[PDB]
DNA sequence: GGTTGGTGTGGTTGG
């Protein structure tokens, strides 16, 4: 997360960090719905053009951290991947379209004052706040800077970081990138002449893009970190993918089986 | 099975359910008006 | 020492 800030320890209990077991590795972010589902995007775990194939016995997920790097004793929870379903349409070769992926825990987890699902949007709830100049959170352990080229500062944060982002026009997003948008993502950030940073960066991808909802004061998740050009270059806007457009998919794999 | 949670989600228990606000949380709300 | 750092021996937490 590029100017954002330390996060407020429970102040996103459904963060998920997605890890290599070997080598250890943090890969991704990833977010917490239920006791035994975990949302992420599809590029953190299958990317062809990076020769990236990752399986369920690859990777952890780590629950309830705060911290990018110490373990966090008796307070994190660290589970095993019993399954990992990509959408079946992720377009990876085109432009990350549908870069959405769940991941089901092998044993369920307890929550905890760090550990609390994320609610899933409705259409009322994505009609009434998925518009243009209302704000929404991301967070994450990505990168502060872009680190391919040499910049100044850290390139990682010591903890969780929160930033507070404006959802984008379509026309907007749809001019700043060459890439071919679609109506399974949204755009966030600020414009040049709004004078406010913030985006999202590698390594944040996975993570969520989350609203208040002012009628019942829940967290909602409305995108998934996605891509991007760069981090935090005007002109440009993050990209994520619209979780309530791919709301059918999701029910349907997350209510197939009653075990 | 979508598993325990749901009827809960969204609410957290240092905040939401503490009747506390987290420190930019209003920024967002602010951005919701009109 | 510990499926990990140090103002430690609690802490966002045991031993
Ligand atoms: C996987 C993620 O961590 C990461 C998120 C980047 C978000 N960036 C900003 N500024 N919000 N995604 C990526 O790195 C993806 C995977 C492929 C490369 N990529 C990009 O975002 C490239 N930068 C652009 C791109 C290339 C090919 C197809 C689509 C986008
Ligand atoms: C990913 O790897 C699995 C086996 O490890 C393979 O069956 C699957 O087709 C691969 N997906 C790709 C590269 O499209
Ligand atoms: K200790
Ligand atoms: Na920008």
């Amino acid at each position: 997360i590029v100017e954002g800030s330390d996060a407020e320890i429970g102040m996103s209990p459904w963060q998920v960090m997605l890890f290599r077991k070997s080598p250890q590795e943090l890969l991704c972010g990833a977010s917490l719905i239920s006791d035994r589902w975990v949302l992420t995007a599809a590029h953190c775990l299958l990317y062809p053009p990076w020769d990236k194939n990752f399986t369920e016995n690859d990777l952890l997920v780590r629950i309830g951290k705060h911290s990018r790097t110490r373990y966090e004793r008796n307070i994190e929870k660290i589970s095993m991947l019993e399954k990992i379903y990509i959408h079946p349409r992720y377009n990876w070769r085109e432009n990350l379209d549908r870069d959405i992926a769940l991941m089901k825990l092998k044993k369920p987890v307890a929550f905890s004052d760090y550990i609390h699902p994320v609610c899933l949007p409705d259409r009322e709830t994505a009609a009434s706040l998925l518009q243009a100049g209302y704000k929404g959170r991301v967070t994450g352990w990505g990168n502060l800077k872009e680190t391919w080229t040499a910049n100044v500062g850290k390139g990682q944060p010591s903890v969780l970081q929160v930033v507070n982002l404006p959802i984008v026009e379509r026309p907007v997003c749809k001019d700043s990138t060459r890439i071919r948008i679609t109506d399974n993502m949204f755009c966030a950030g600020y414009k040049p002449d709004e004078g406010k940073r913030g985006d999202a960066c590698e390594g944040d991808s996975g993570g969520p893009f989350v609203m208040k909802s002012p009628f019942n004061n829940r967290w909602y998740q409305m995108g998934i970190v996605s891509w991007g050009e760069g981090c935090d270059r005007d002109g440009k806007y993050g990209f994520y993918t619209h979780v309530f457009r791919l709301k059918k998919w999701i029910q349907k794999v997350i209510d197939q089986f009653g075990e | 099975t979508f598993g325990s949670g749901e009827a809960d989600c969204g609410l957290r228990p240092l905040f939401e359910k503490k009747s506390l606000e987290d420190k930019t949380e209003r920024e967002l709300l602010e951005s919701y008006i009109d």
